């Protein structure tokens, strides 16, 4: 009943900096459209794979969330 | 932090209509000298901005972000690199969650109720804002009760007023139309004549 | 609403030692082409002064209640039919309590950390009070973080400084001592001068 | 708890189609990256503003799962 | 202790870097006639000056305690035998605490917003610090909705503008760097000065 | 003992209401005193239609309570 | 609940008072309509200020009661 | 268990002020090192008189308490 | 339980300790008096600062004990 809870809180920790990140990526996205360049590129695409790899954390421990529901 | 404004003694606060006259012209404000830059939240995608200014950071520029008065945006200012958050207002919760992160908080005060309640939650270094409405005489006047309060003047510092508010006692002043407005090459041209005065007084 | 005070440009502020003076001026005051008039509480039985002006809000006027400081007075005050209530300072509870009554609520600020807290709150026009101690330098130095906040500066106006005020940006202005002062027929030509002073600024 | 197991299923689908999704945008950030188009960047922005949309929607579907555990 | 204020007129704002040095110019002070004296809590020592200057309150003198930010220190000042706590901001914690302990509470104020907090707290007698960044132009604005408030005020007092302090209708001032600059015996001469001509206007 | 506390919170709005109007009613009294007029008696009589209907909204509603009570 | 049901008569006391006193003064401000004087706006002066008292009266057993049933 | 807790109440209030106490003292002797005098070594005496009656307070409440928490 | 009767057991050891020291205090406190020197002061000073100490303790066992009878 206690693991629940942890994961609820662990799962809000990581939405809350997917949703920052994804703001990011926006404006980011904003300014490239009206100025090109490479470093711009490269910065997104660091951005991109910091959000790919917080999607697996949430997605690891929503499943273990639905393990312990279980 | 506490060491770098004593050192550098002048910030410069980067209010713009779009992104990339806001990197031209705190890349034109670093060639002129100054090495603590501000981009308010203010200006459009200004996180993008911050992040895209990593380069100037090992010339040996420090970004932070102003005008911040919510907690989401000291996490999409933390996250793009901001080395400091600054507040144009005495926020109790900006405070309690960002000290959890350890990232160097500067709220604004213009009374001595707001600034017992900025000391009470640990802040020594408080932002002045509006300066130039309270004028040196508050700085002067409140080195009494409280000693160890050390300010940062925002608002009206000119090229003939700095000298004054450096005599009353402040660590460094933040200076904005007087120093970022004009063409990016008038802007170099004004952060060097600011720098002589200050290094001159 | 925003449009009122965007279209009269001024607001009369009466003070009076008891209720048939504050009929009368706000009579001679609504005779010079100020619409907009707010009676304070500070006049002794001034929800009946509202309630007995409703001849005039059927010509034109609007009238309010000023100095509220509780949450009764501004039930005494709607109910004598103000359509705007108006405070010196901020309250959080006179806010609330006044949100889900739907009527117009003008809080007064003098730091922006008030400021932000009425922000915070949904307050958009906002009181400027006293206007003579921070002058229009302060509402020129709040442009810059606080783009979207409205003025209405109380306390010191006069005709020499009225297009001071607006100049530096305000919406409107809240005239006090320099148009309801003297006989009820002075104020008659105070309030024409102010009128015209403010339509050649 | 049929609620709760309810939240969790629409809370995998949300997340599944976020996992697609951020997929599809890095690999069109790789595209730009080595040719740049400005339909390409225009194509990106319509990808955040879905992205962005979806993180909304698992943000306020967490909201009821964690109101209804508590 | 409202008709000591009203009384006396004067109060001297004590700051030292020394004990003997506050007890040699609370002595000073009180030979050139000024009555009410405070010791502020910067002094070193400062409940212990408080606790020795006995054998003047036996003569005539009211000696309380300044620059008081904390439940702690008014304990302690209390103990050391204070007539009356001030403060240069505003505290809920301290007053309610205070206010059980009834011992005289004078808050410091400089807007209208800490002006209503307080007195929604019971205090009419108010401290309004820095008194030379407001005015007295403050006071002559804060008459109109406040009638009832009265005024110490504590900054920037001089021999020149006091009367203006007293025109402007305060109850007393506080003097400090003025008044207790010097050695022992200027420091008398500066008190008669302050005294006859405040007695004099 | 719930639709008590429903009961006991209209009747805590209507008795605000009735006394902020007392109020009013005696604010005018004494302006008609100082000097009197007719508008302000004709205003008068419509605050007390008012109260008078205040009272039975009052007095519908507590022997509503009365009725639950018993 | 005596001690509730007691309140309850206190309060229904009261509120006849309150509904008398209000009618007479809507009598006396329809005869100071008709006829003014002073005597009578002395008297109606003097009833709104027993009616200010009999609210006040009204409004404290109400919160002695609602703190009873709480 | 009431009882108990107010006897950690009185506890509470004694171990404040002697610890007040003490900082004025500490205070006093460090000013009377500074700059020895008879008045202020008599107003040493006096404070310490103070504390042992402090002291003895605490203890007479000390014993009520564990004589009632066994 | 036994904690809190522990915890009441080291209160009463500190507090005779400090009553031992408030003792000796005093004893110094009336030799200086009648025969002043500067060592003694320092030995006073001594005293008082082992003083606070104890003070010190004293308030930290009590917030223990309140936590846990509360
Ligand atoms: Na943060
Ligand atoms: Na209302
Ligand atoms: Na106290």
């Amino acid at each position: 009943t206690d693991e629940l809870l942890r994961l609820a809180k662990e799962q809000a920790e990581l939405l809350k900096e997917i949703k920052i990140l994804v703001e990011l990526i926006a404006m980011l996205v904003k300014v490239i459209q009206k100025d090109p360049s490479d470093e711009a590129l490269k910065a997104l695409a660091e951005l991109v794979r910091k959000l790919k790899e917080l999607v697996e954390d949430m997605e690891r421990s929503m499943k273990e969330q639905l393990y312990i529901i279980k | 932090m506490e060491e770098l404004f004593k050192k550098h003694k002048i910030v410069a606060v980067l209010r713009a209509n779009d992104a990339q006259e806001a990197r031209e012209k705190a890349l034109a404000v670093f060639e002129g000298g100054v090495h603590l830059i501000e981009i308010t939240f203010t200006v459009p995608n200004a996180a993008a901005v911050i992040l895209l200014l990593s380069f100037l950071k090992e010339k040996g520029a420090i970004i932070g972000a102003g005008t911040v008065t919510s907690e989401e945006q000291c996490a999409l200012a933390v996250l793009s690199g901001a080395e400091f958050i600054v507040s144009p207002h005495l926020d109790e919760e900006i405070s309690q969650f960002c000290k959890e992160k350890g990232v160097f908080y500067m709220p604004g005060v213009m009374t001595p109720t707001e600034l017992v309640k900025a000391m009470k939650l640990g802040h020594t270094i408080l932002k002045l804002f509006p300066g130039e409405v309270v004028g040196p005489q508050f700085v002067k006047a409140m080195k009494g009760p409280f000693p160890n309060v050390k300010f940062v003047p925002t608002g009206g510092v000119n090229l003939d007023n700095v000298c004054e508010w450096f005599k009353a006692g402040v660590l460094a002043v933040g200076v904005g139309s007087a120093l970022v407005k004009g063409t990016p090459d008038e802007v170099r041209e004004k952060a060097k004549a600011f720098v002589e005065k200050i290094r001159g007084c």
